[PDB]
């Protein structure tokens, strides 16, 4: 090595 | 922010311990880990892709306006990787992985990033390490605090074979997903034995840590862990000092391996630079 998720609303981006 | 670094508005400034920290000062002369308390590591932060919105590595909070982490996440050749500003963005405060943590995270757009000039992706990741400046300076609450950068007398002191730091990160429970931020205390090994351990030219600029075979115990960071940090809290002043930065490893949790760290304080000369021209 070497390098699910709730969208975020538009309060950044 | 760098004055009152190191001490979290939730243990130190309270005078309250955290679950495992006893362990560390006790050595002082991710895999297999376990949940972290709320406010346990509030320098932790979230390298975010933009695109298809992802959690892309770990990070850490060192002043209002500048995050520390590994040069592989920004950049690796081998995989096409090669990130700008605008493909990604930082989530600090959060404690939950994939929940959008309101009123409690912040989210930062990235002014400026910088690698270091002599990063060696071509052949071992020696000198694993940028810096990103933020757009705007991030404000301080219980669990969104900067980490202390070590320097020449705690290096000196705390870098020592089995003594122990802490990695903490969001990165796969084996080499599925944590549901919050994961934590591990793992000893700092002996030179020697990191070197036998690998086919891989280890340089100054690194040390690695973790169990081994024999110890019983386990361990170790894996895929979404690296940029993060790699802690100690110092017997001295009761501070928290990063000494790595979650670099590489074969694999994760592997007998016989060891993870290796980004050896902060041999590059500080180069982030100080960075911090003091832009």
């Amino acid at each position: 090595r070497x390098l699910d998720y709730e969208p975020i609303p538009e309060e950044a981006a | 922010g760098g004055a009152d670094c190191g001490l979290r508005p939730l243990f130190e400034k309270k005078s309250l311990e955290d679950k495992t920290e006893r362990e560390l000062l006790e050595s002082y002369i991710i895999v297999e880990g376990s949940d972290a308390e709320i406010g346990m590591s509030p320098w932790q932060v979230m390298l975010f892709r933009k695109s298809p919105q992802e959690l892309l590595c770990g990070a850490s909070l060192i002043s209002d306006r500048w995050v520390l982490t590994a040069a592989h996440c920004l950049l690796y050749p081998p995989w096409d990787k090669n990130f700008t500003e605008n493909d990604l963005l930082v989530r600090i405060g959060k404690h939950s992985r994939t929940r959008y943590e309101r009123n409690i995270e912040k989210i930062s757009m990235l002014e400026k990033i910088y690698i270091h000039p002599r990063y060696n992706w071509r052949e071992n990741l020696d000198r694993d390490i940028a810096l990103m400046k933020l757009k705007k300076p991030v404000a301080f609450s219980d669990y969104i605090h900067p980490v202390c950068l070590p320097d020449r007398e705690t290096a000196a002191s705390l870098l020592q074979a089995g003594y122990k730091g802490r990695v903490t990160g969001w990165g796969n429970l084996k080499e599925g997903q944590p549901s919050v931020l994961q934590v591990v205390n793992l000893p700092i090994v002996e030179r020697p034995v990191c070197k036998d351990s690998t086919r891989i030219r280890i340089t100054d600029n690194m040390f690695c840590a973790g169990y081994k075979p024999d110890e019983g115990k386990r361990g170790d960071a894996c895929e979404g862990d690296s940029g993060g940090p790699f802690v100690m809290k110092s017997p001295f002043n009761n501070r928290w000092y990063q000494m790595g930065i979650v670099s590489w490893g074969e694999g994760c949790d592997r007998d016989g391996k060891y993870g290796f760290y980004t050896h902060v304080f041999r590059l500080k000369k180069w982030i100080q630079k960075v911090i003091d021209q832009f």
